[PDB]
RNA sequence: GACCGCAGCAGGACUCCGGGGUCAGCAGCCUCUAGCGCGGGAGCGAACGCGGCUCAGGGAAGUCGGCAAGCCGGCUCCGUAACCUCGGGAAAAGGAGUGGCUCUGACGGCGCCGGGUCAGAACUGGAACGGACGCGGGGAUCCCGACUGUUUACUAGAAAC
RNA sequence: CAUCCGGUCGAUCCUGCCGGAGCGCGACGCUCUCCCCAAGGACGAAGCCAUGCAUGCCCGCUCACCCGGGACGCGGCGGACGGCUCAGGACAACGGUUGCACCCCCCGCGGCGGUCCCUGCUAGCCGGACACCGCUGGCAACCCGGCGCCAAGACGUGCGCGCACGGGCGCGCGCCCCGCGGGCGAGCAGCGUGACGCAGCGACGGCCCGCCCGGGCUUCCGGGGCAUCACCCGGUCGGCGCGGUCGCGGCGCGCCGAGGGCCCGACGCCUGGCGGAGAAUCAGGGUUCGACUCCGGAGAGCGGGCCUGCGAGACGGCCCGCAC
């Protein structure tokens, strides 16, 4: 708001940054659309300037679809991580499985900020960008390094 | 015979030893001139020839397999040199170029590429039919 | 057309995958408007406000930035409104060449006249900075409309810290 | 399509004029004759104009029609010719209890 | 500036000290200092030389042979083969910029001071920039000698030594 | 639907492969008194096409040296359907699973069917303006020359209920989670306010919303060989804006940060590579092929661009480059 490296100001487009000037009392700073299925949001994710138009819990995105997990490895995209699902396929020939394993991409925001090693859900989302489809949701942190084990969640 | 039809001299440019353009789709790209048809020599004269005389030249490594290490009668469409038509207008064509005709003058490609000047059309009708544009 | 198609675009591996079929007319895309701004019409009137309605798929009819000059603006705070012609172009922000021809673009910082805004001072101090600006017949707006889908020129006001953060840029920067 | 200029050149075979005034002179064979026009004034708008009552504005009248007993395409083989009845260009353009 | 070449001979003779400016430079091209106007002068601008300059179009077709001219070049930045004694080739080859102005950043000492070097930008020059000067043409092979070196001072500088 | 046997030797017992033996599909050859049902230029030629046909149907508006049979045109709708071939294309096409609260759609079908008017107004019906034709033009053809009248269930101007009503705006719920109803699984739609503004149709008033429908993306799980292809990509990869599209999007165009994906084989290369439903032969377990019915995808000599439309980059649409 008072910042000037960011060569433009990034508002919430839902509540006019105008609605508000002065003795700021009876309207609601902040537009929070809740998600579906019912997934509970931290406190954490309700208060703040996080704008973040890709996330669904505040920011014009809604999920409509399934809600697949895997395990992040990368977050270093900006405000994006690549998680990792793991599929055992059963090949008839040999009874015997393969490990294949997919790298899908997400949108985080500094509303829930991962670890690594944690069990990350995405949902099915509008076509974000050119990789990007899913959404984080839910994040549980592992204690010291889970490696990986090839688990599918 | 082949060429028909009477032309004023206009001024020579191109003698023996030039690389003029081809136009044609033929596939010739490039044409390398050996002697100009009905060349009287006088002594220590390089045979030279004008926009629509008939010229053997010889198809370099850039041009098509086939047509290269054989001498072809083409006639030259345009030539850099500045020349004077009996009008007095005097006019000068932007690239040295050639078209390779038939001793008939049944062009090997039907295609001819850019401009075409008119005494190239009187002595060479096929060249005038297929012109894009005679100026 | 120029489509946008993502075959078109290299995989996210790097691959370059050969387009299965040629391009497709509802994947079709047209030409980028730049929009023409007048200053002032003065002696000549040759370029006069024109709007460009285009065929599209369906049937649709979408105005267009052909020529659009004249602009509209709801001060926020009061929720009236009051319609001119706006100065022209002054923070494209995504270039600053876009500025010097006045093409429009959704929500780009603009510079608004106050030929019917002057009304504002009436009422006492209301935005004491928008009073400053209205008075002088030029203010900082974002014409918040889509220019090129929906030939729109009705926009808001700026207020708010937002506006601010814009005018520390907009003042020297 | 190739199209020929509009300023002429020497051909012989192709050219067409009009007379924006002919004075005096008109031909015996060509400029003078004056011929009917035939397919004469056929709307009821035509006929409050050309076709003779230009002040009516919508007619209470509504139907004029000078009698065309012109018979129509091919007759001789039938010999019918005690029928060449008198139809008009059908009459039209008006506000009928239908309308 | 007088030595030695028959001589007051565009020749040969050893060092000492060596300002500024453009520039990488004890270079080239100008210049203070310091000297000084040479076996004379005037016409006339023919042939023909001698020392340069340029040429429409094509270009080695000229010739014993590109002889001679010409092309290239400085700087920065990418891009740099085959081969190979892996050290080279290699500046391979092949491109892009360069001017003047208006400026912004990096570095030794604020309490004032260092030094111009480099980048990065705008704005403008008949569509011009190493604008004079200094300053590689390039590639494909083959034959001899490995090469750095030495040679018949006054006809052979090599494959000879 | 679970199998053999001729062959290394002087013999034997083996491994091991050669050969028969079974069975399907096409050639080929030898051949046919039958009768019935039947594939049929798929096979390194998605090579070239001579010759005909392959999307046509009704005149509201007929005034045509006719008749009740109506030419013609303007218009109306269909030729985006089909038929054909798999050339190209290897996270693509393709089968099934998601969603589109990121979305368009003609036919039909069930609702709606107020539409201010500034202006002109005839608002119980206003225009002028084209074909057909009439008359006379060219060329070797193609190709369509003028003029003259003349009508629309043709085309255009415009009346009509400022809770006009076109979009699109500008702007207005919340109060740490969750339930309520027009609501969903999801705070999504709609309404109000303020500014515009000119969509309706309308000269025989049909715009609008649904339902279907055919698309358009999209989510997962699948979706050839080659490592004598190991590191690859550079809009490449994430954001941040913006343009553009029916539409989300690097899709484009600016702006940034350095990302992406990989031995579980990335990227590259090749394919006499359309995939599937299927097909072949077999106990199980397999193996092999999928061009031909159908289903989706493509493509009409070859590349591009564009029109018309509600939908095609159509190709018995167009226009250019290239061949012929």
């Amino acid at each position: 708001a008072e910042n000037q490296h960011e060569r433009a100001y990034h508002k919430q487009s839902q509540i006019f940054q105008g609605r508000f000037l002065r003795k700021d009392n009876a309207r609601c700073l902040r537009f929070y659309k809740s998600i579906g299925m019912g997934y509970h949001t931290p406190i954490t994710a309700i208060n703040g300037t996080y704008i973040d138009k890709k996330c669904p819990f505040t920011g014009n995105v809604s999920i409509r679809g399934r809600i697949l997990r895997g395990v992040v490895h990368s977050a270093k995209m900006q405000r994006s991580i690549i998680v990792r699902r793991d599929y055992l396929h059963f090949v008839q020939k040999y009874k015997r499985y393969e490990r294949r394993h997919k790298h899908v991409a997400a949108h985080l925001s500094p509303c829930f900020r991962v670890k690594e090693g944690d069990i990350v859900t995405i949902g099915e989302c509008r076509p974000l960008s050119k990789t990007i489809r899913f959404n984080v949701i839910k994040v549980e942190p592992v204690s010291e390094a889970a490696k990986k084990r090839f688990s599918p969640f | 015979s082949g060429g028909i039809g009477n032309k004023f001299r206009i001024s020579c440019g191109l003698p023996v030893g030039a690389v003029i353009n081809c136009a044609d789709n033929s596939g010739a790209k490039s044409l390398n001139m050996i002697a100009v048809k009905n060349w009287k020599g006088h002594l220590n004269r390089f045979p030279k020839a004008s926009v629509g005389d008939m010229v053997l030249i010889t198809v370099g490594r850039d041009g098509k397999p086939e047509l290269r290490r054989k001498v072809t009668p083409a006639v030259v469409v345009r030539q850099r040199k500045v020349w004077r038509r009996k009008d007095g207008v005097w006019i000068y064509f932007q690239d040295n170029a050639g078209v390779i005709i038939n001793p008939k003058g049944e062009l090997k490609g039907s295609s001819i590429t850019g401009p075409v000047a008119k005494e190239a059309a009187d002595r060479w009708p096929k060249i005038s039919t297929t012109a894009e544009c005679v100026h | 057309g120029i489509t946008h198609d993502k075959m078109y675009k290299r995989s996210k591996t790097g691959a370059v995958q050969g387009k299965w079929h040629k391009k497709r007319k509802y994947n079709l895309g047209r030409q980028p408007a730049n929009t023409k701004l007048i200053v002032k019409v003065t002696s000549k009137k040759n370029e006069g406000q024109k709007i460009s309605t285009i065929r599209c798929r369906g049937g649709n009819i979408k105005r267009r930035a052909l020529r659009l000059s004249h602009g509209s603006f709801a001060w926020g705070s009061a929720d009236i409104s009051h319609k001119a012609r706006i100065l022209q172009v002054v923070y494209n922000s995504t270039s600053n060449e876009l500025v010097r021809t006045n093409t429009l673009v959704k929500g780009c910082v603009v510079q608004i006249d106050s030929a019917p805004f002057k009304s504002a001072l009436s009422n006492d101090t209301l935005d004491k900075e928008i009073l400053d600006q209205i008075r002088g017949d030029h203010i900082l707006a974002r014409i918040s409309s889509r220019p090129g889908q929906v030939g729109t020129a009705d926009g808001y006001i700026l207020e708010g810290p937002e506006l601010l953060f814009y005018q520390k840029k907009l003042a020297p920067k | 399509k190739s199209i020929r200029g509009c300023i002429v050149g020497p051909d012989l075979h192709a050219l067409s004029v009009v007379l924006v005034d002919a004075g005096d002179k008109t031909l015996p064979g060509l400029t003078d004759v004056v011929v009917p026009k035939r397919l004469v004034p056929k709307r009821a708008s035509k006929i409050r104009r050309l076709f003779g009552l230009p002040t009516t504005k919508v007619d209470p009248k509504d139907q004029m029609l000078v009698c065309e007993l012109i018979k129509e395409l091919g007759h001789e083989v039938t010999l019918k010719n005690g029928e060449k009845k008198l139809k008009y260009p059908k009459v039209q353009r008006v506000v009928t209890d239908e309308k």
